[PDB]
RNA sequence: UCGAUGUCGGCUCGUCGCAUCCUGGGGCUGAAGAAGGUCCCAAGGGUUGGGCUGUUCGCCCAUUAAAGCGGCACGCGAGCU
RNA sequence: CGAAUGCCGGCAUGAGUAACGAUAAAGAGGGUGAGAAUCCCUCUCGCCGUAAGCCCAAGGGUUCCUACGCAAUGGUCGUCAGCGUAGGGUUAGGCGGGACCUAAGGUGAAGCCGAAAGGCGUAGCCGAAGGGCAGCCGGUUAAUAUUCCGGCCCUUCCCGCAGGUGCGAUGGGGGGACGCUCUAGGCUAGGGGGACCGGAGCCAUGGACGAGCCCGGCCAGAAGCGCAGGGUGGGAGGUAGGCAAAUCCGCCUCCCAACAAGCUCUGCGUGGUGGGGAAGCCCGUACGGGUGACAACCCCCCGAAGCCAGGGAGCCAAGAAAAGCCUCUAAGCACAACCUGCGGGAACCCGUACCGCAAACCGACACAGGUGGGCGGGUGCAAGAGCACUCAGGCGCGCGGGAGAACCCUCGCCAAGGAACUCUGCAAGUUGGCCCCGUAACUUCGGGAGAAGGGGUGCUCCCUGGGGUGAUGAGCCCCGGGGAGCCGCAGUGAACAGGCUCUGGCGACUGUUUACCAAAAACACAGCUCUCUGCGAACUCGUAAGAGGAGGUAUAGGGAGCGACGCUUGCCCGGUGCCGGAAGGUCAAGGGGAGGGGUGCAAGCCCCGAACCGAAGCCCCGGUGAACGGCGGCCGUAACUAUAACGGUCCUAAGGUAGCGAAAUUCCUUGUCGGGUAAGUUCCGACCUGCACGAAAAGCGUAACGACCGGAGCGCUGUCUCGGCGAGG
RNA sequence: CGAGCUAGCCCUGGCCAGGGUGAAGCUGGGGUGAGACCCAGUGGAGGCCCGAACCGGUGGGGGAUGCAAACCCCUCGGAUG
RNA sequence: GUGGUUCGUGGAGCCAUGGGGGAAUCUGGGCGGACCACCGCCUAAGGCUAAGUACUCCGGGUGACCGAUAGCGCACCAGUA
RNA sequence: CGCGGGGUGGAGCAGCCUGGUAGCUCGUCGGGCUCAUAACCCGAAGGUCGUCGGUUCAAAUCCGGCCCCCGCAACCA
RNA sequence: CCGAGGGUAGGGCCCGUGACUGGGGCGAAGUCGUAACAAGGUAGCUGUACCGGAAGGUGCGGCUGGA
RNA sequence: GUGGGAGAGGGUGGUGGAAUUCCCGGAGUAGCGGUGAAAUGCGCAGAUACCGGGAGGAACGCCGAUGGCGAAGGCAGCCACCUGGUCCACCCGUGACGCUGAGGCGCGAAAGCGUGGGGAGCAAACCGGAUUAGAUACCCGGGUAGUCCACGCCCUAAACG
């Protein structure tokens, strides 16, 4: 049947997108951490035009 | 009057409606004095505080004049008689003299083509407002205000009415439409008569989603539910409460009052 | 046996015991004959179809030579329901 | 280290076993190659065809095209590929999005709130398949095109001249601007017909050179006309409203209109001109090209859910906003400006490949699943997006070959009997569409009803009645009627298409629910009742500010129960709750200090502390049962027995009324009678000894309604006696 | 950290083939002092009916190291709310 | 009414305080564990102030520290696949 | 089988738990009023306290054993 | 073609019967009470409505066949 | 026809005073209610009795009669609007147009029912207190429907002269 990963390029950068981190102090600290450890890429690849 | 159905459906047979004969060839309503985006929605920011709410059709609101000494003076005619989905009472659309246009509740006789006017003198009949002193003692009238500017606020509801007791200083005893006998300031307005479209507490809903038109969703008793979200709920075939009447949250509900007790508004109640 | 021995009844398939329901042999009979009663030998074969109940069992209906009692994890769910 | 269902890695076993992913289906010839069932080609065969065909959107991100290639990836093979290496490929003033608007909602200056973080928040801003807005048809590439090229047609800005006018704002008004259901008129898309126009061609096998077969008879197109149709009154005075001002709007009062007459505004025809243009045949493709072609490019018919659109009628549940656009005036300015006509100039950013009901998206897979919108041809079956066949177009689903055992899956048929099967007719069968006869109890007059039960259905000829489009006619297309006759076992000859009834229980009903074992008698539901709530309402969320309630106001709103409707809902206020009681009794902090203590030489300083004055709450006094709940025991008595209308007595707050009753409540129980059966622990009707019914956790009934649950009969049958044969996987 | 699944609500768009049954309301007629009412014809109401799409998920069968960590075949519920 | 100190109401001071009452300027005020006398010690209700102390992103030295299942999760283009 | 409640004049109930004392309503008997019966009035009688044991000086009363009676439990499988 | 009749299917009326139940009639001397006739010891009768073992009681309006 | 008269004939709107019950204030004590007699009940939480204020519903004293009116049921403070019957006089008009009336149709006390409103007093049921052998009655204290209004039903009677 229908499963649980429905794309959506709008709601990925809107929900886990970097503004949308900064916007909060608990997101501001989720980029901490991921900056600290090392992680290649802060928040999701979200894409296109 | 009350529209009737043949049964040629469960339901639409029991199943009643309204009389919109008392409407004026009107309908579509009337923009400028009304309508206003109408912000429809059963919860304030983010929860839901009144439960069973939403759904049911969409609505435009007809902003009323619920004031009148905005007009002290000037005579208006009354044009049109429409529908109100917004309200109980049917409402009058009115042009001044002045030129200017605007609705009001509509009082149970006010005709179309009928003169209306507002002030301390104004003439009493259906349809003129004046401060509560200078009505005569015992006439009814509707659209009572509480306190001198704040707009009207008692007997607004179908049909309703309250009646002109006494008077007793800068005050003037009233009886509202629940029995209560409250003194309200001299300087309330109160447009004259009782609110009319009085039939309505007759309508019989008739089915299941005439309840869901009027945006109300469906109402489930505590005795369905389970011990963890109401206090009648569980355990096994039905059961009878099995305390003193309680609502979700948990207060009784046969019969514990409510009204805060020492408010400043006591001392100018006398009624139930 | 609880780091698991699936459990009532039915169904399918059986198989064994004798403390035998039938058929064969036999003694006593208050056994004239026919038909019985009871007991001894005998298990080779046989031991019906329905109505009711989840039923086991029973009670009925129509029969029959008879419509036997029990065991095999109250036989049989890595065979079924 | 030998154990920890230990942790990591490696490799065994089952095992050449199960599988190889829809039963839509393959065969052959010829190629290329080191190697072909699997790649290319041709012929035959099969499958989808409201798609398994086209066109968008989302998501994906090189998968697109071409050359060179098989290690691995492909469930086998592979020369092929969505795979490997490389190169090429996406072109916009007019399409989509942005230099436009607002919706929910976000954010947020002003302000309010919160220990901090942060919460609220009218202006404004953000925010979209909603509003606004100017491109249509063909041609080209191996791969892109409403983008490039051709034809034709438009939109803005900026700068000019020509010339009209008081111009002129984020401000005023108008407009934009709206639901559901059913619909008229005229059009188009789309489709059928043609003795007519245009064509390569074809006479097969017994007949046909014939109004023969087969193929095709259009697309876009500026203004204007023409045909539809939408919008709209025009004057003049008065003015105190539209938060400044208006000449605008609004509201009065007279005039001419009431018509679409006239202004505009769309749609659709025609239109200068531009383009396309089959079959067949010739070719070399992995495909396209050439010829047919000076192609013809016409006449009827059917016809939309689409277009004229802000069309009309009806109904209640009463159906976004802002900008563009029109108008109006204000500061300012009138050598500005703005409006209209002609020019030339300027016209940016992003997206464009390809997949796209799927092997390129979500499901770890080339996964029998999930995925929004538009187009979706023909014939027949009453209709249709249904069903069967089939255009276009696309497929044969990436292991094959044989074999013809048991058994399993899916399917077909069966003597005689037919429910004997079984927990249960579970399953499967019978039934089945349209037309016409014909239908009961009961009933809330609607229904029950597709009740039940029947007859008709094909083809041929004759006669004949209406329409529709054409002119009042032929044709073409729809609906009818009568009468003769023909062939089969059989005429909705195939495919899609109810088994019926009687009777109980429960729930009134359409609905809803345990995604992934429960769809119900459960939840909901109209309706009834109780109780709160006078509005800064009650209630809910929140520390607050604040919001929902509600821009509502007792015919309203919160809470509780009951649950259509009909007939009804008895008694108990003793305990519990809730409601009412300015009296009493107690009752905390606090007031009060009689009186006592500790130190000081002392004034003083510091402690305890009795009266008495002291709230809410409890106690107490009343009420309240559609508030929490409760609603008896033992004996005796009538002139046959029997039982008990009647009596005695004990206790209670009061001692279940009506109606129902072996029940969805009955333990003893297969109660005991009666009914259906040859037989009936179920079922139906009774009785009442109700273990352990009973009146809004409602009582008893109720027409209709049900994938609910029990009982019976009719029909029919592989369920069974009791199996047998055949089919494919 | 999550409402890209699921639940409810808010804003804004879309979809529901084709057939049935035939409410009111009108129109005429009848009726009466005026009515109620009764006829036909019209009309097209409805948590109305058959039935696709679509939304479900009733019963059985298959599947159960599956095609599938909910599927498939036959059957069945609603389908202008 | 609370917090702090060893101090959990304790005979409970001292030090901070939210609430109420509310002074004085050396003959003035706080303190020395209720309180009072004496004898003493400090001088509240404004602020600044190195060094001595903690830590190891980074550089350097040393190891009765590991030696690619050890040692940082990573000796290797790893916070990657 | 298990839990706790109960046997009192003819009937129905008290009487104990703090042992010495059996009380109430009805009924029954005698007498009255009435023509007579009932009602009403006046008086009177009746209880091995379920039984066998002992506990104490003394048992309806306290304690164990049985005889019936009534009510409650008989769950997980 | 019609057609006696036979078959199947559903109605209508009538008769017979049925566990059980409703009330009725009739039957010398069974039980419970006192409703009515005298002012019947609450004047009675009545229509309706509720309640009660039973006659019956009560509410509302009426009646002279009572005062 | 003309011209006049009486009347609780009917419907609608409004209005007035008495009295009852309740609320508020004043004033005031040891009992009020009630009956054959009592109790229940009410009352020192301030009753009864008295005065002042207010709320509300229902019925209209005297006139009043053995009276009037209506077809009957039935109809009573007062005011007005609408409206029916009827009698007298004048003998002017029509000119036999008349009577009764199966069915139909309409009205129809009280109780009752539906829907909504109202609710002082009264009052089935119902609860208490007395009475009696017993009282599910008669007496007393409470009290719900109903009694009241609007609309729609119900169609009865000692609807009796
Ligand atoms: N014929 C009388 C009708 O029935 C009833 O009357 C019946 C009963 O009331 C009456 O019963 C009476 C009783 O009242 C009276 N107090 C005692 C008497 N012994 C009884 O008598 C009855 O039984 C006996 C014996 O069996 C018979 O012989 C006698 O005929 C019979 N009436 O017996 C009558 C039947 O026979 C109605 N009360 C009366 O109004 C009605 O009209
Ligand atoms: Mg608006
Ligand atoms: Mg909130
Ligand atoms: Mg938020
Ligand atoms: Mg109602
Ligand atoms: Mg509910
Ligand atoms: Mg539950
Ligand atoms: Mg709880
Ligand atoms: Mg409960
Ligand atoms: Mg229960
Ligand atoms: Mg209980
Ligand atoms: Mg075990
Ligand atoms: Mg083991
Ligand atoms: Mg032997
Ligand atoms: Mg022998
Ligand atoms: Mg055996
Ligand atoms: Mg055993
Ligand atoms: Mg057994
Ligand atoms: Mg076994
Ligand atoms: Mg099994
Ligand atoms: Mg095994
Ligand atoms: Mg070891
Ligand atoms: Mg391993
Ligand atoms: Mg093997
Ligand atoms: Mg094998
Ligand atoms: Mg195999
Ligand atoms: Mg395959
Ligand atoms: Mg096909
Ligand atoms: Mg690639
Ligand atoms: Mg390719
Ligand atoms: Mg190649
Ligand atoms: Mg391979
Ligand atoms: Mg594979
Ligand atoms: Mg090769
Ligand atoms: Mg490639
Ligand atoms: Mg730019
Ligand atoms: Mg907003
Ligand atoms: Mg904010
Ligand atoms: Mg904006
Ligand atoms: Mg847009
Ligand atoms: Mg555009
Ligand atoms: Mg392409
Ligand atoms: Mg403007
Ligand atoms: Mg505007
Ligand atoms: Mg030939
Ligand atoms: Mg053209
Ligand atoms: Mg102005
Ligand atoms: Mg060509
Ligand atoms: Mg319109
Ligand atoms: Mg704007
Ligand atoms: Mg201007
Ligand atoms: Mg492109
Ligand atoms: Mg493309
Ligand atoms: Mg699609
Ligand atoms: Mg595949
Ligand atoms: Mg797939
Ligand atoms: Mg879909
Ligand atoms: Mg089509
Ligand atoms: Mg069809
Ligand atoms: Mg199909
Ligand atoms: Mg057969
Ligand atoms: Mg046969
Ligand atoms: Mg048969
Ligand atoms: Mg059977
Ligand atoms: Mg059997
Ligand atoms: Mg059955
Ligand atoms: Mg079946
Ligand atoms: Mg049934
Ligand atoms: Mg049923
Ligand atoms: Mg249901
Ligand atoms: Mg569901
Ligand atoms: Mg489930
Ligand atoms: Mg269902
Ligand atoms: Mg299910
Ligand atoms: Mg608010
Ligand atoms: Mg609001
Ligand atoms: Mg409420
Ligand atoms: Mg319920
Ligand atoms: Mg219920
Ligand atoms: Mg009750
Ligand atoms: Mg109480
Ligand atoms: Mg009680
Ligand atoms: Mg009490
Ligand atoms: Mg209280
Ligand atoms: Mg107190
Ligand atoms: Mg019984
Ligand atoms: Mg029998
Ligand atoms: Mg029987
Ligand atoms: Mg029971
Ligand atoms: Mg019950
Ligand atoms: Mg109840
Ligand atoms: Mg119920
Ligand atoms: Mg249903
Ligand atoms: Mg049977
Ligand atoms: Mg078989
Ligand atoms: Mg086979
Ligand atoms: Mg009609
Ligand atoms: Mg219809
Ligand atoms: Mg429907
Ligand atoms: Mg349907
Ligand atoms: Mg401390
Ligand atoms: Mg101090
Ligand atoms: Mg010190
Ligand atoms: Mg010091
Ligand atoms: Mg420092
Ligand atoms: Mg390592
Ligand atoms: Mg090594
Ligand atoms: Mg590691
Ligand atoms: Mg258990
Ligand atoms: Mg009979
Ligand atoms: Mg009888
Ligand atoms: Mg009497
Ligand atoms: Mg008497
Ligand atoms: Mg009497
Ligand atoms: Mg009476
Ligand atoms: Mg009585
Ligand atoms: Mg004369
Ligand atoms: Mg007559
Ligand atoms: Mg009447
Ligand atoms: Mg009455
Ligand atoms: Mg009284
Ligand atoms: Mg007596
Ligand atoms: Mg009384
Ligand atoms: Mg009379």
């Amino acid at each position: 049947m229908k499963r649980t990963w429905q794309p959506n390029r709008r709601k990925r950068a809107k929900t886990h997108g970097f503004r949308a981190r900064m916007r909060t102090p608990g997101g501001r600290k989720v980029l901490k951490r991921r900056r600290q450890k090392g992680r290649w890429r802060l928040t999701p690849a979200v894409r296109k035009r | 009057a009350v529209k009737k159905f043949k049964p040629y459906t469960p339901s639409r047979r029991f199943m009643t409606v309204a009389d919109f004969s008392e409407i004026t060839k009107t309908e579509p309503e009337k923009s400028l004095v009304k309508p206003l985006k109408k912000t429809g929605g059963r919860n304030n920011q983010g929860r839901i505080t009144v439960r069973f709410r939403g759904g049911g059709h969409k609505r435009l609101y007809r902003i009323i004049d619920f004031k009148r000494w905005d007009k002290v003076g000037i005579p208006a005619k009354v044009a049109a008689i429409e529908y109100d989905p917004n309200r109980s009472a049917r409402i009058a659309l009115l042009h001044y003299v002045d030129g200017e246009k605007r609705y009001i509740i509509a009082p149970d006789g006010l005709q179309v083509g009928q003169q209306v006017v507002a002030g301390p003198d104004a003439p009493i009949q259906v349809g003129n407002a004046l401060p509560l002193r200078f009505i005569p003692v015992g006439t009814v009238v509707h659209a009572v205000e509480l306190e001198p500017k704040k707009g009207a606020k008692l007997a607004r509801a179908a049909g309703t009415s309250a009646q002109i007791q006494g008077r007793e200083g800068d005050y003037v005893i009233l009886r509202l439409p629940s029995g209560e006998l409250r003194k309200v300031h001299g300087e309330c307005y109160a447009t004259v008569g009782a609110v009319g479209n009085a039939d309505h507490k007759n309508i019989v809903l008739g089915k299941a989603g005439r309840s869901r038109w009027l945006g109300r969703r469906p109402h489930v008793r505590g005795a369905a539910m389970n011990p963890v979200d109401h206090p009648h709920g569980g355990g096994e075939g039905r059961a009878p409460r099995g305390r003193p009447p309680a609502s979700p949250w948990g207060w009784q509900t046969k019969g514990l009052k409510t009204r805060k007790r020492r408010k400043p508004s006591s001392r100018f109640i006398i009624a139930r």
